[PDB]
């Protein structure tokens, strides 16, 4: 029948657990659909993945796929408003974004789900009728050389660019994607090119639908989905363009056994590894890479990770096959470097090869193929249900990739045991087919060459015969063995009944001087899976710079001391994370419950009786000055924000401060630290998911008993359990804090329009007006001045205030950037006072939606319910109780919150700017002073400016902290 | 450990 259809798939197989609805289809013209239908949830998405990218862009104009990404979303002919489809979704609840990959160019958004199909009509038009326009394609270019300035100085991208550049030239791989000013305007205007037709022929010629795939998610039935999916999408023209293909691999014979000395930005050593090898997608039923992923780079007893790190060499190891595209993969081993390790990169290599060895004398193992198909089965079926944005974006790229009732479980269910295909990857494994390339500052003055698009300096070498030879003929190393059978494989996972007196909230079970418990059991995840949060308070983490480098250390020490033990319970699931903070420690256990109790017990225990090797210690402690020095190297916007922290808070050490007190962190200095750390401690946890009363009260007794028998730790005072407060700006006042990048050559600046104090009325004034300004600040400030490619504004929280915040990274000096800002400031003004009442209600639905929308795992509940706790405000029920007054406020009330906090001239304004400035530039004032379709900059005070961050805090009063909310039980 | 963990964004998150 239906001729907009070709076909619709058969049952499309999911977890007996995943209650939405899914069906599977293929349109007429070609266009791979999946629809879901969900009638619970509160946001609805949907996302269309192009089976082209970058590697398909024309060889002149570099980055014109990624180009046309960015364009795509400043009109089209049925909706030419240049920010219409942003504006729509930001008025119902909504988001989106896309990326540009090699062979995709994913779109995606989420809306509320009321407003699915206003939102899927103006997102269709982007494959049907683009405008291109003249205006926004010269404004737009901006905003991707602003997005390449700030890859530039990034190591990532550095060297994923300069692989594509060593190796055949004349292969698409070699192909820049990102594009910047100079590929997507300068060039092709010196060239007689009209990138407005290059973007209209190219998406013309690669937009067919033969190459698309579509994810839909809503609460409309499957029946509903479907008509709605072919009224908008059977019309996208069927050009039959043929899938890009790369058969040829980029790495020829001439690219192989070749050396690379590569200078980082950062100082960092690396030693990368790679091996070039066939397309091992077709193979997803087995997955031989992975299988030879999970061998190679097992962490755990006698892997080539341990051995490494025994010797000193090498910290932590990264294997498996690395994708390339549609003909080619690649297979690499990369490894962390320590002093030692970077002079014996020739010995690390060769391990590799023994162990590589190894592999092939003991030949394909079924009890291991079978043992990650267990896991990846149990893994399937009690997946976390996913947030709809992500799950679109990621089925509309997949849909291209497998059959329509394997979607879900293809990535997933193994179904084939191939030795054969195992020895066949582990055959290209070999000495000369290797690419080695080492990453270190002390190649500096010794390369002679240059890449052009990052100015990456690098020396290229032949790798000497004698040395292929000698890893050529690598044997047995009886130091490497196989993994021994995963004694941390969950294998209860049924459900405790849901008990008598289960809360809605989490309930305070235990309240005494040692430990205050929280405790929730799972009510409506249903999964085998638990949380067990816990916050150690002790004030020697952060008396000093010294104390808060040797919390670091020690826990960095304990975490690289149970690596390998724990990796196995990583595999089974069941992870955790440790780390020290500005109160004292944080402690984090998930995954399958099962197996938690022993993990935890495990760590409690070997906290409390840790025994440091003097080896690691030195080793993690280079680590960690190379760490805090390599801030240095981070980007503009985010030295902003570091200031700014530093400025607001009463108490902060800098970076500078705890790398100058690191070389008075002594081992014997380390080893009295501890025990004094653990010695009087409270502790406040949170015990979420599929646990009972008395299995959670018996945890948090278990941890502190282990506690209290191995480190005789004795309860806090409750008068110790501080808190630190913000610094109080005065009324009027404006403060700017001047700095200056040495690395990039941008300028970033954050500015701080401090209100008040936390609470229900002032939080929503706060929210309610950054909902209304937030897509028009990005409109202005990005899409229409294209200041730069990061322009942020929102709510600031911190120690229990509040204020507006606005971030942007640019070439523009920060004066510059803040005589903008204010005059976005007035447009707002006028702007609430210019729209109507129902614009108004609507922005009010919209944070409504927003702050209602329900968490669909237990992580995302429990990290909810923990920030109540951290904060201290324990205030559970705040997002009922907060729309509740939201839904009260009147245009007025927001007009009279601008006027009294921030207007320029608002008699409680208070004011904090951070001027971060690039690279080459030597100075810049603090304030500066046409009309260009540009609106009128108010005119700015004189601004105080700040030369010492203590004595700023000093001179200045401090707010006092916020009440918690009243929770009672015992 | 196994390698499952580049591209260009229109926007930052
Ligand atoms: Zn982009």
């Amino acid at each position: 029948n239906n001729p907009a259809i070709k076909r619709i798939g058969n049952h499309i197989t999911k977890s007996p657990e995943d209650k939405r609805e899914y069906r599977g289809l293929e349109l007429a013209n070609g266009i791979k659909v999946l629809l879901i239908s969900d009638p619970t949830t509160d946001k609805s998405s949907a996302a269309l993945d192009v089976h082209i990218g970058s590697l398909s862009d024309p060889p002149n104009i570099a980055g014109l796929s990624h180009f046309c990404q960015h364009m795509l979303f400043l009109g089209t002919k049925k909706y030419p408003k240049e920010n219409e489809y942003s504006q729509f979704l930001s008025e119902h609840a909504g988001s989106s974004n896309a990326f540009t990959s090699g062979e995709h160019t994913n779109y995606y958004f989420d809306v509320s789900h009321e407003h699915l199909e206003g939102a899927l009509d103006r997102f269709a038009q982007f494959f049907l009728c683009p405008l291109f326009d003249e205006s926004c394609k010269d404004r737009e270019v901006n905003a991707v050389d602003s997005e390449h300035e700030k890859n530039v100085m990034n190591d990532a991208w550095r060297l994923f660019q300069l692989e594509k550049a060593t190796g055949n030239p004349k292969h698409p791989f070699s192909k820049f994607g990102t594009g910047n000013k100079y590929t997507l305007e300068t060039r092709p205007n010196q060239e007689g090119i009209d990138v407005r037709q290059e973007l209209l022929k190219f998406h013309s010629a690669y937009y067919s639908s033969n190459l698309m795939a579509v994810c839909v998610l809503g609460r409309e039935s499957l029946d509903d989905l479907t008509n709605l999916v072919v009224k908008l999408f059977s019309e996208v023209e069927n050009k039959n363009v043929p899938l890009p293909e790369f058969p040829e691999h980029p790495f020829q014979e001439e690219h192989l056994k070749q050396l690379y000395k590569i200078v980082p930005i950062k100082d960092i050593r690396n030693l990368y590894v790679t091996f070039p090898i066939p397309d091992l997608q077709k193979y997803y039923k087995s997955n031989p890479g992975h299988y030879l992923g999970h061998l190679i780079g097992h962490e755990g007893p006698g892997s080539l990770l341990s051995e490494l790190k025994s010797k000193g060499w090498v910290n932590t190891l990264v294997g498996g096959q690395k994708e390339g595209a549609r003909g080619f993969m690649f297979f690499i081993i990369n490894v962390d470097l320590t002093e030692e390790g970077l002079l014996h990169v020739e010995d690390i290599i060769l391990h590799m090869f023994q162990y590589i060895q190894k592999l092939r004398a003991e030949g394909p193992q079924e009890w291991v193929f079978q043992e990650c198909k267990d896991l990846n089965a149990v893994a399937f079926r009690f997946k976390d249900k996913e947030r709809p944005r992500g799950y679109t974006s990621k089925i509309a790229g997949i849909l291209h990739y497998y059959p329509l009732e394997e979607v879900l479980t293809a990535e997933y269910l193994l179904e084939e045991f191939r030795p054969d295909l195992i020895e066949m990857v582990l055959d290209k494994l070999r000495p000369e087919n290797v690419r080695v390339a080492i990453v270190s500052k002390s190649f500096e003055g010794k390369t002679d060459r240059t890449e052009e698009w990052y100015g990456t300096q690098y020396k290229q070498e032949a790798i000497p015969d004698e040395v292929i030879k000698k890893w050529q003929n690598a044997d047995l190393n009886g130091k490497f063995k196989l993994p021994t059978k995963n004694e941390f494989i969950p294998t209860n996972f049924e459900i405790l009944p849901l008990e008598k007196e289960a809360t809605p909230y989490p309930a305070l079970i235990k309240d005494t001087a040692m430990s205050k418990l929280w405790f929730k059991q799972d009510d409506k995840f249903f999964l085998p899976k638990a949380c067990l949060n816990f916050e150690f308070f002790s004030p020697f983490a952060y008396v000093d710079p010294l104390h808060c480098n040797m919390a670091y250390l020690y826990l960095e020490l304990l975490k690289d001391s149970l690596n390998e033990y724990a990796y196995a319970a990583e595999l089974a699931g069941l992870s955790y994370d440790l780390q020290n903070t500005i109160y004292g420690m944080y402690l984090s256990v998930k995954g399958y419950n099962d197996k938690q109790p022993i993990l935890l017990k495990k760590i409690i225990e070997k906290m409390a009786t840790f025994e440091i090797d003097e080896k690691r210690f030195e080793i993690i402690k280079e680590a960690y000055m190379r760490s805090l020095n390599n801030f240095r190297a981070e980007q503009p916007h985010q030295h902003a924000m570091y200031y700014l922290r530093l400025l607001m808070t009463e108490v902060a050490w800098t970076k500078d401060e705890l790398k100058e007190a690191l070389d008075d962190v002594t081992l014997p200095r380390l080893k009295a630290f501890i025990p004094q750390l653990l010695s009087r401690l409270h502790i406040e946890a949170l015990l979420h998911g599929n646990i009972t009363k008395q299995a959670a009260l018996g945890i948090m007794q278990m941890v502190e008993d282990t506690l209290i028998e191995h480190a005789h730790t004795k309860p806090l005072l409750p008068s110790q359990l501080v808190r630190y407060r913000e610094v109080q700006l005065p009324d009027r006042g404006w403060f700017v804090y001047q700095q200056r990048n040495e690395v990039h050559n941008n300028c970033g600046i954050e500015i701080y329009y401090q209100t008040d104090m936390q609470s229900t009325s002032e939080n929503m004034f706060l929210e309610l007006f950054c909902q209304i300004i937030s897509e028009p600040c990005f409109n202005t400030l990005r899409t229409k001045e294209q200041l730069g490619y990061i322009v942020f504004s929102g709510p600031r929280r911190a120690n229990g205030i509040q204020g507006l915040r606005f971030i942007i990274q640019s070439e523009k000096p920060p004066h510059y950037l803040e005589s903008r800002v204010e005059a976005f400031l007035i447009t707002m003004e006028k702007s609430i006072e210019d729209m109507t009442e129902e614009a108004f209600q609507k922005h009010i639905q919209a944070l409504a939606i927003r702050r209602l929308d329900k968490p669909k795992k237990l992580s995302a509940e429990c990290a909810k319910y923990w920030g109540e706790i951290i904060s201290q405000q324990y205030n559970f029920d705040r997002d009922n109780t907060e729309v509740a007054y939201l839904k009260t406020l009147t245009k007025e009330d927001i007009i009279k919150f601008y006027k009294e906090m921030l207007a320029v001239d608002a008699p409680r304004r208070h004011k904090v700017s951070v001027h971060v400035l690039a690279r080459e530039m030597d100075s810049c004032p603090v304030v500066g002073e046409n009309d260009i379709n540009l609106s009128q900059a108010p005119a700015l005070p004189q601004p105080e400016v700040i030369q010492n961050m203590t004595e700023f805090k000093r001179g200045l009063p401090l707010f006092p902290l916020v009440k918690p909310h009243i929770n009672f039980m015992a | 450990f196994v390698n499952q963990h580049e591209a260009l964004y229109l926007v930052c998150g």
